[PDB]
C-alpha cells in the first residue's frame, strides 16, 4: 500500500509539474489511469469449490 | 496410467517462474496419451492447481 500510494503521489507531483495542474482530486476513475488496472480482482481462488478441496487458513512466515 | 515416462524441460527459467510450464507439461502428457500432436504456432503458460485452476504467472512481458 505504501508502494502505490508512492506511486499515485509521485504521478501527481510530475502532473503538476509537467501537467501543470494546480491540484489532484484523486478518485477511483481517475486512479485507473496513475497505477493502472488492478492486479487483484478474484479474492478467492475457488469462488465455489469444487469436491475434494478445501480452504484452510495458515499463519506462514509473513 | 501405466507407462514409464521420461520428460525434459530445457532450463533457464528461474525457479520462480519455473511452475509456470506445469501446464505445459500437462498437454504435453495428454498428446502422449493419445499421440495428437499439439497444434503449431501455439504458446501457453500457467501453473496448475492440481484441479485444473491456472494460476497467474510473471514475466508476462518478456
Amino acid at each position: 500500500l505504501q508502494k502505490q500510494v508512492e506511486k499515485v503521489l509521485r504521478k501527481s507531483a510530475y502532473k503538476i509539474v509537467s501537467g501543470e495542474a494546480e491540484s489532484v482530486e484523486v478518485t477511483p476513475e481517475n486512479l485507473q489511469d496513475f497505477v493502472g488496472k488492478p492486479v487483484f480482482t478474484v479474492e478467492r481462488m475457488y469462488d465455489v469449490t469444487p469436491p475434494g478441496v478445501v480452504m484452510g487458513l495458515a499463519w506462514t512466515a509473513m | 496410467v501405466t507407462s514409464h515416462i521420461h520428460l525434459h524441460v530445457p532450463e533457464g527459467a528461474t525457479p520462480k517462474d519455473g511452475p509456470s510450464a506445469g501446464c505445459t507439461i500437462v498437454t504435453a502428457l495428454l498428446s502422449l496419451a493419445m499421440g495428437r500432436p499439439v497444434r503449431q504456432n501455439l504458446a501457453m503458460t500457467g501453473e496448475v492447481s492440481l484441479t485444473g485452476k491456472i494460476l497467474p504467472v510473471g514475466g508476462i512481458k518478456e
